[PDB]
């Protein structure tokens, strides 16, 4: 089994069989194929997901003591 | 029976769709498996007859009006 | 630039680009069977159509010229003295 | 429509931060966009200054807490508003 | 609940017209801002404090990233799970 | 341009010719102001009356089919 | 400028015309006819609804009450 | 003879002139196909004669002929109006079953077609005859040939599916039979008329549940338990998976207005809890997997499952409504079913050879016709209204909501989690890209074949959805002898 | 005219999307726009008709559901809050074929576009004309079919797909 | 009142709506007794029907003042809205209850 | 009711069910293949006998605690020696799967012949007269209105005369409000 890892993550600019979806004609797949791809959900890396539960909960405070 | 229109087979998904029509022949009893085949099979299906169960008869909505009241036992 | 297209290929609306030589024509016909249909709908509301309260006599209300219900009320109103 | 106008005028782009002049070249929709965004603000006597405005009013006329709340709440909406427009 | 006569009546002027205010001033205050005094926004957006603020809001409360990893991507291994388990 | 043409086709016809016939049909079967049902109405009333006829051929093999159910207690459930 | 309508109908080419299979014949005259046919005496056949009945008496219930209006 | 006779009689009819054909002659194959298709049209035709002389509130069994005859095992032939749109469903749904599958068989054609005419004469029977245990001869009669269905014009997994669908509908319908069995002994006989009068002991009725439930559970079939019907729906021939889902579904679906509502009120009532959590489950489960199916004709087997699911909640609500959506679904399920089994297994097979959605995409590019038709098959199998299948689990979901309201509410995720599987299925094969690289070569659109047997499938499942007074009308009078309950001041009249 | 002004837009759907073959591009653009322009003067006179004059207006047609308890007309009622709806959902309709009779002038497939436009305003009109909850649904899950496929339009780019998904399934 | 309808004779139960002193092996009487109650819930929900129709006329008519001269239609229906469910005959051919 | 010696009845089981697997050892020295001699009986096949001799004393010892620890005669005893059987059967395979598996397999079996009845000697005769039995079972037609709502209860669309009433009690007895529904009709 290759890794699980998203094909959105590969580079929008190689030589791929299938430019769409990027793949190669004979590459082997993860067994997670369905939603691995291009069309599967998506990945967002702008932060970890730790950070953004405090910086949601400091919008909350924030509204929360403009409330107050 | 008839003859379908060529297509790229792929090496690659053929062996992949091989792997899941067979994949069942490789189940085991882990302590993994039990788990997630106790949670899904046992523990979900009892609570949700548990909730089926207490709330069976429990409010009706027909007809009633401010003054009487939902429940109905 | 038009996209290349492959030429086999039958649609209901068209596909790529058609617009066939006698499109007047077909557009013409058209026209007249969705405005025989609209007049079959027309003379249904007429008919059937419900009010409880009814227009003055004097301000715009063009329903009163094809609706029964109303045409039968101004037509009995049009009988005093 | 008015941006619709925009993006159609360049390239089909529609990055803001490859946008600039074009007020010359589009002088239309320049205005037009600009009848709109002085109604989207509610700038007084426009089509929103009769609506947009009287919630503010109407929500600040309802004296209770959670009425002045959302004046005070919505009356920020209001100034990004007009910042991003 | 009606509240047309108090809003029409017991609201003072201040509150309003204050919308009017906030308008009139951050609008000039914007303009200056995006063209006469060029650098603060980038001092703003290379600021560490700044950097975090922008991306927090550019990426929409970071809902759509919560939604799709713990909701929607949940959804999906839990079909995985009924189906290979 | 070009001056490939087309015909508008037995579809429009078939959708045309169906519009129509529903319309005609309905406006012929209608009964009437006040009751004065047709003769073709009163034809298929006519011939699907069964006013009794399903309740008296029900009931006999209802009757029937009672009995044997006694009659079969009565020689499984005999005396040894 | 807008090119030609196109397009093999049932992947007829525009030389030749679409064959007969077989299944046309009955399908077109014997199964859908039956459904005209169908459609055509539904009209007539006399409705023996269970509503079409309570309809009637419960108006007659209501008649005697102020509720609905008696011609009579 | 009575005319519920001649449904029985002219599919046997038209298996003896198949075989008796080629002695009056090395003759075709399409001689052996027309005469097996105009056969199934003489039935339909037979079906709507029925109708139009069917009585809308008759609580009499209808088109019944007095034998006075008596044996051990009799015929007992009679139409009633919970029975009449299963049997016009089934007449209607067998000659697109073999006119799909036209020219798909090449080879076996005679058993191929002797086969199908002998199910549409069991499975027509299995509606129309009054007793409990005629009903279980001609559910289990159905049987030996889908074995030979499967093994002869199946798939690759072909002699798996073949055994599981056998030996777990032979194992689920041996519990039924053991019921059956009690309930005639303690009555005498197993005609409707008699049970019906009947009534049971309270703890009687709780064991006659315990084996008619075991039977259906197996036969909806359920979440736990639907591992034959994810292989028997897939590799059976296209026409296989038509009767399979439309109409062999449905046997059970009839079989709780015979079996259980009118015999086993208090059990049925006791109980539903119990069946509202095995439903509940298999409305989530099923969806759940659903999704992540990388089979286009397994995906479609496991569709049945959650819409069957809906239907069963229906039937045990003791509302007039649930049970009539019941009905509706049933019938909705039979239409759409069978156009997404001939989309999936019947052209994308066709053409490809294989199943995997990993070949499919942007079919709409050149078959944009296939792409109406499996958009329109695709939403009504999310729910969607004017299609038949709205209304069906509008009215189911509200009777399980009234009757027990927290698995209602859960069943009631159904409208989002159907949707989510039709559409991400819809949008893989004929959006999502474009035209796939695997196709070498392109791919012809439908065919006249094809296009008219999809017509005719979702034309009665939109006109159904707009007018469904069409079939309800017979259903109301009947469906109200199903109901178990009092009002106070209602009741016991004077 | 009430039932004519929910009749019109559904009309030129069926002839731009099923006959774009035999009207054109040209063909399906002026009875796609042309019928929503006409039933916008209809609703123009509709406002002044049921507003201005305090005078609701009902039909019926036939039965959608009816079983007991439950009878779900297919059925339509004009009172002051509906007229007030219709007006910016006409003009707005309107104006955009007229606009989009520029904006996808190159793109291959106008057919499909403006009988979606046409189908679109239909199902507004069935939301908003209703009289009951039941019968509102239809127009409310209507305008979502509507939405999903105009997200779609272009169902080769991948990005557009993911969004009509969101749009169906939020 | 409204003239009987010819097609209002076939189908008029001839029986009173209840079981005391039916025997139940006279299948004739029994199936009557079970149509003479199906029929009369069913008049009593098509009442509720007919009312709401009145009240939906009553409502339209009076728009605002719907809240003061609708409500003897109203109250009309919220009676049958409790009283009358169709609940079939199959609980009453199965127990007798009587007034003690 | 009259207890039980546990311990004494468990050693029972175990003689009676170890001694039949002693005789199955017997059979397996004798006809084995080679010249293992008499006391193989006891070396090569006695794990043949122990673990009979374990189900034996598990089952009827568990089962007779059971019983006196319920204070009740009955089906389910049969079960809780036949859980705690296929326990002891399992444990010799020294797979966790297989113990709760062989326990399920044979506690199922043995709660299902004790509760059917005993099959396997004579049936019990209740005495009575088959026929009479039979047809009032199948002219019990209706029933006293009383004795069907204690099976199900008043409630669940099942609403006899006089539920209101008696609700209004039933409401006022648990929340404490007293029900005064509104007219909803502004005269009278
Ligand atoms: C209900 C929900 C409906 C949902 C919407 C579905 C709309 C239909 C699909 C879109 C239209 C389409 O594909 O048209 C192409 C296709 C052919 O287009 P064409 O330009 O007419 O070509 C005519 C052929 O050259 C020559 O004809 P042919 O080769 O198509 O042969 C078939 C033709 C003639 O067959 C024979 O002569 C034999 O018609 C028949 O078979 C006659 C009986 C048809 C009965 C249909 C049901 C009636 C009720 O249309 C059809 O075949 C459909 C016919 C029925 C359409 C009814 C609905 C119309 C729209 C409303
Ligand atoms: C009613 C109007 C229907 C218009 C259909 C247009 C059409 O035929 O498009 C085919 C089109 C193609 O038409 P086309 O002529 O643009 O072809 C473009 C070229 N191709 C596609 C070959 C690359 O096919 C599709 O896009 C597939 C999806 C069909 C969607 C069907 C729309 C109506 C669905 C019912 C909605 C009801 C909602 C109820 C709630
Ligand atoms: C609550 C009930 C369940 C809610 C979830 C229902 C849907 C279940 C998952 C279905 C996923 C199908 C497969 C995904 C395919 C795909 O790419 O979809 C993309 C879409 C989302 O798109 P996306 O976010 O991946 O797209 C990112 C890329 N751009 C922005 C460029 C397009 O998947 C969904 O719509 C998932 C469902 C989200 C539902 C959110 C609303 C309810 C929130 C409640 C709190
Ligand atoms: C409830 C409580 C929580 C809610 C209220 C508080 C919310 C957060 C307030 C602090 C952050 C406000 C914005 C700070 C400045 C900023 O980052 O603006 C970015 C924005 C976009 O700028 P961009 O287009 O990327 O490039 C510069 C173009 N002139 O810049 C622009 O649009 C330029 C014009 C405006 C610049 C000044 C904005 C001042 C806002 C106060
Ligand atoms: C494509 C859509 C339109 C399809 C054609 C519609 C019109 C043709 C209808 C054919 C069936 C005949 C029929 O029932 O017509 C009824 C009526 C015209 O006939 P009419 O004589 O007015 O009937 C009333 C008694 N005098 O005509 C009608 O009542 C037509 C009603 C059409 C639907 C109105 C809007 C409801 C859905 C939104
Ligand atoms: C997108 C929607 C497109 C719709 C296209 C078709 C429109 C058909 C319009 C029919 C208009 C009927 C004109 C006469 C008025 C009704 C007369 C009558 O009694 O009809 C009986 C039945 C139900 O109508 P009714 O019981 O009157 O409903 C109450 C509100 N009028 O009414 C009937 O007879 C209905 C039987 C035909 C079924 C119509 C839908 C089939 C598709
Ligand atoms: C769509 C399906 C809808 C039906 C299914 C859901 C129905 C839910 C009905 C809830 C209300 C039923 O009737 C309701 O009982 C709850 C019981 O806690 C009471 O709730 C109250 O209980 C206590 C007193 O005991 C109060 O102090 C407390 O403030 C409040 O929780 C309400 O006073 C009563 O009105
Ligand atoms: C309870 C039993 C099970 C119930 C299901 C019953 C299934 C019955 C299947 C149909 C009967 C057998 O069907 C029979 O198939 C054989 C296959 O060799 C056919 O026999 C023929 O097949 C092909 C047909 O082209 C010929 O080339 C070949 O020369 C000849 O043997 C018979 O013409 C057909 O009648
Ligand atoms: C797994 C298998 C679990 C059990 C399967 C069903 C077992 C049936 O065995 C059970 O025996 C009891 C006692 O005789 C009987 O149960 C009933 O018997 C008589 C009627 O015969 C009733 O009046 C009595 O109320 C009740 O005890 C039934 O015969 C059956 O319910």
């Amino acid at each position: 089994n290759p890794p699980r890892i998203k094909r959105q993550f590969r580079d929008p600019h190689a030589d791929w069989w299938d430019k769409q979806e990027r793949r190669n004609f004979g590459e082997p797949v993860h067994e997670d194929h369905d939603i691995l791809g291009m069309f599967s959900p998506y990945e967002y890396t702008w932060i970890t997901p730790g950070k953004g539960l405090f910086q949601i909960g400091l919008f909350i405070a924030s509204f929360l003591g403009l409330c107050y | 029976g008839l003859q379908h229109y060529k297509i790229a087979m792929d090496p690659a998904l053929v062996r992949l769709g091989s792997m899941i029509s067979n994949r069942y022949k490789y189940f085991r009893w882990t302590k993994r498996t039990a788990l997630v085949s106790f949670m899904y099979v046992v523990v979900v299906p009892s609570t949700i007859g548990y909730l089926a169960y207490k709330t069976d008869g429990l409010w009706d909505l027909r007809a009633k009006r401010r003054g009487d009241l939902i429940s109905e036992r | 630039p038009k996209i290349p297209y492959p030429k086999h290929v039958w649609s209901p609306a068209g596909g790529w680009y058609a617009q066939p030589a006698n499109w007047k024509q077909n557009t013409a016909i058209f026209g007249l069977v969705i405005f025989g249909i609209t007049a079959m709908v027309w003379k249904y509301s007429a008919e059937h159509e419900v009010r409880h309260k009814m227009p003055e006599p004097d301000r715009f209300y063009p329903s009163r010229y094809w609706v029964k219900q109303i045409k039968d009320y101004e037509r009995a109103q049009k009988e005093k003295q | 429509l008015g941006a619709g106008s925009v993006i159609h005028a360049v390239a089909d782009n529609q990055d803001f931060r490859k946008f600039g002049g074009l007020i010359s070249y589009l002088p239309l929709t320049y205005s037009v966009m600009l009848i709109a965004s002085l109604s989207l603000v509610a700038f007084p006597f426009m089509t929103g200054f009769y609506s947009k405005d009287f919630i503010l009013e109407s929500a600040y006329g309802q004296f209770s807490f959670s009425g002045v709340a959302v004046y005070i709440i919505a009356t920020i909406g209001a100034i990004f508003t007009t910042l991003y427009s | 609940h009606e509240i047309m006569i108090d809003t029409e009546f017991a609201v003072p002027v201040l509150f309003k017209l204050l919308p009017f205010i906030f308008t009139i001033s951050f609008s000039v205050i914007a303009l200056t801002l995006s063209e006469l005094l060029s650098e603060l926004v980038i001092y703003f957006k290379f600021s560490r404090f700044g950097y975090n603020i922008f991306g927090f809001f550019n990426q929409r409360f970071l809902i759509e990233f919560f939604y799709n990893k713990y909701i929607t991507n949940l959804i999906l291994n839990l079909g995985g799970q009924i189906t290979k388990i | 341009g070009h001056n490939v043409e087309e015909p508008l086709g037995a579809a429009f016809y078939i959708a045309v010719g169906g519009i129509a016939s529903s319309f005609v049909i309905y406006n012929i079967s209608r009964p009437g102001p006040n009751g004065e049902p047709s003769s073709l109405h009163k034809w298929f009333s006519k011939i699907s009356d069964y006013k009794d006829e399903w309740e008296t051929r029900n009931t006999l093999m209802a009757a029937a089919l009672e009995q044997a159910a006694h009659d079969k207690h009565l020689l499984l459930t005999a005396e040894r | 400028q807008y090119d030609p309508p196109t397009g093999w109908l049932w992947g007829v080419r525009p030389g030749e015309k679409y064959q007969n299979e077989g299944w046309e014949g009955p399908f077109f005259y014997g199964f859908w006819g039956s459904l005209i046919v169908f459609a055509i005496a539904y009209a007539y056949k006399p409705d023996t609804s269970i509503q079409t009945w309570a309809l009637e008496e419960a108006r007659r219930r209501l008649e005697a009450e102020g509720i609905l209006e008696d011609p009579n | 003879m009575s005319l519920l006779y001649v449904l029985l009689i002219i599919p046997i009819i038209g298996i003896f002139l198949i075989s008796t054909i080629d002695s009056f002659y090395f003759f075709n194959v399409s001689y052996y196909k027309k005469i097996a298709l105009i056969t199934t049209i003489l039935n339909l035709i037979v079906s709507l004669i029925i109708y139009i002389l069917f009585d809308f509130s008759n609580n009499q069994f209808q088109f019944i002929q007095e034998n006075l005859d008596l044996s051990f095992y009799d015929i007992y032939l009679g139409v009633d109006g919970v029975s009449i749109y299963f049997v016009l469903l089934t007449t209607i749904i067998m000659p697109i079953a073999l006119v799909s599958n036209w020219n798909s068989i090449t080879n076996n054609i005679k058993s191929y077609l002797i086969i199908m005419l002998l199910l549409e004469t069991l499975l027509l029977a299995v509606f129309l005859v009054l007793d409990v245990l005629l009903f279980y001869i001609f559910f289990e009669s159905i049987l030996p040939p889908l074995f030979i269905l499967i093994g002869l014009f199946g798939s690759s997994n072909k002699v798996r599916a073949s055994f599981y669908i056998f030996l777990y509908t032979l194992l689920g319908s041996l519990f039924l039979l053991l019921s059956i069995l009690t309930m005639s002994s303690i009555v005498g006989t197993t005609y409707f008329d008699v049970l019906l009068k009947s009534s049971f002991e309270y703890t009687t009725q709780l064991f006659l549940f315990f084996g008619i439930f075991i039977a259906f559970a197996v036969k909806t079939p359920v979440w736990g338990l639907n591992s034959w019907l994810l292989r028997a729906h897939v590799e059976s021939p296209l026409g296989g998976s038509i009767v399979l889902a439309a109409i062999v579904l449905k046997l059970s679906l009839y079989g709780v207005f015979r079996l259980i509502l009118p015999i086993l009120p208090q059990a049925s009532l006791n109980l539903t809890y119990i069946v509202y959590a095995i439903g509940a489950i298999t409305v989530l489960y099923a969806s759940f997997s659903t999704l992540r199916t990388v089979d286009v004709k397994e995906l479609i087997a496991y569709s049945s499952v959650a819409h069957a699911a809906i239907y069963l909640m229906g039937v045990f609500s003791n509302t007039i409504q649930g049970l009539e959506g019941a009905i509706l679904l049933g019938l909705a399920h039979g239409f759409v079913s069978s156009g997404l089994f001939i989309c999936a297994g019947g052209i994308l097979y066709d053409r490809t050879g294989t199943r995997l959605i990993y070949f499919f995409r942007g079919l709409t590019q050149i078959m944009p016709l296939f792409s109406l038709f499996f958009f329109i098959l695709c939403l009504g199998n999310a729910g969607t209204p004017l299609t038949l299948n709205f209304v069906g689990e509008f009215m189911s979901l509200y009777g399980t909501l009234e009757r027990l309201p927290i698995a209602g509410m859960l069943a009631s995720t159904s409208i989002i989690f159907s949707a989510a599987y039709s559409i991400y299925m819809y949008n893989r094969i004929a959006f999502g890209g474009s035209v796939s690289l695997y196709f070498i070569d392109c791919f012809r659109d439908l065919t006249k074949r094809e296009f008219f047997i999809l017509f005719t499938l979702v034309s009665f499942t939109v006109i159904l959805g707009i007018y469904p007074s069409f079939v309800l009308d017979g259903l109301h009078y009947n469906i109200s002898s199903v109901v178990y309950g009092i009002e106070p001041n209602a009741s016991y009249l004077t | 005219m009430y039932l004519s002004i929910i009749i019109l837009p559904l009309l030129g759907s069926v002839v731009s999307g099923f006959f774009g073959r035999k009207v054109g591009v040209s063909g399906a653009q002026l009875i796609t726009c042309s019928s929503v322009i006409i039933t916008t003067i209809l609703s123009i006179i509709a406002f002044f008709e049921v507003g201005f004059n305090n005078i609701p207006v009902t039909i019926n047609i036939f039965r959608w559901i009816d079983s007991e308890w439950f009878i779900i007309n297919w059925g339509f009622q004009y009172d002051s809050l509906t007229v007030s709806m219709l007006i910016p959902v006409l003009i707005i309709s309107s104006l955009v074929h007229i606009y989009s009779i520029s904006y996808m002038s190159s793109d291959p497939h106008n057919q499909r576009f403006f009988s979606y436009l046409s189908l679109f305003t239909f199902m507004m009109i069935i939301l908003v004309t209703a009289n009951n909850y039941l019968l509102m649904f239809v127009g409310w899950e209507g305008v979502g079919v509507c939405s999903y496929l105009l997200v779609s339009f272009w169902f080769t780019r991948i990005a557009a797909n993911q969004s009509s998904i969101s749009a169906f399934l939020t | 009142p409204t003239p009987e309808s010819e097609a209002f004779l076939a189908k008029k139960p001839q029986v009173p709506p209840t079981f005391d002193g039916v025997d139940y092996e006279d299948n004739k009487r029994l199936k009557q007794a079970q149509d003479a109650i199906i029929r009369e819930q069913w008049v009593q929900v098509m009442m509720g029907r007919l009312v709401r129709e009145e009240l939906s006329k009553c409502y339209y008519r009076e728009g605002v003042n719907h809240l003061e001269k609708c409500g003897k239609l109203r109250e009309r229906y919220l009676q049958l809205l409790a009283n009358a469910k169709v609940k079939g005959y199959l609980f009453e051919q199965q127990n007798y209850w009587s007034k003690e | 009711y009259h207890p039980k010696d546990a311990v004494h009845l468990g050693l029972k089981g175990a003689a009676v069910v170890g001694g039949i697997g002693l005789l199955f050892a017997a059979v397996r020295t004798s006809l084995a293949r080679k010249n293992v001699g008499p006391w193989a009986i006891f070396t090569r096949n006695g794990k043949l006998a122990a673990t009979f001799a374990a189900v034996g004393g598990a089952y009827d010892f568990t089962r007779a605690a059971a019983a006196n620890l319920r204070e009740k005669e009955d089906w389910v005893n049969n079960g809780i020696g036949g859980l705690f059987a296929g326990a002891t059967m399992g444990l010799t395979t020294g797979r966790i799967p297989r113990v709760l598996g062989f326990a399920a397999l044979t506690g199922v079996v043995l709660a299902t012949a004790e509760y059917a009845g005993s099959g396997l000697r004579g049936v019990f005769k209740r005495d009575v007269d088959e026929y009479e039995r039979k047809e009032f079972l199948r002219k019990n037609r209706r029933r006293p209105i009383e004795e069907t709502l204690a099976e199900i209860g008043e409630g669940r669309g099942i609403k006899p005369p006089g539920y209101y009433e008696r609700r209004a009690q039933r409401l006022k007895e648990k929340y404490g409000v007293d029900i005064n529904p509104v007219c909803a009709d502004p005269d009278q």
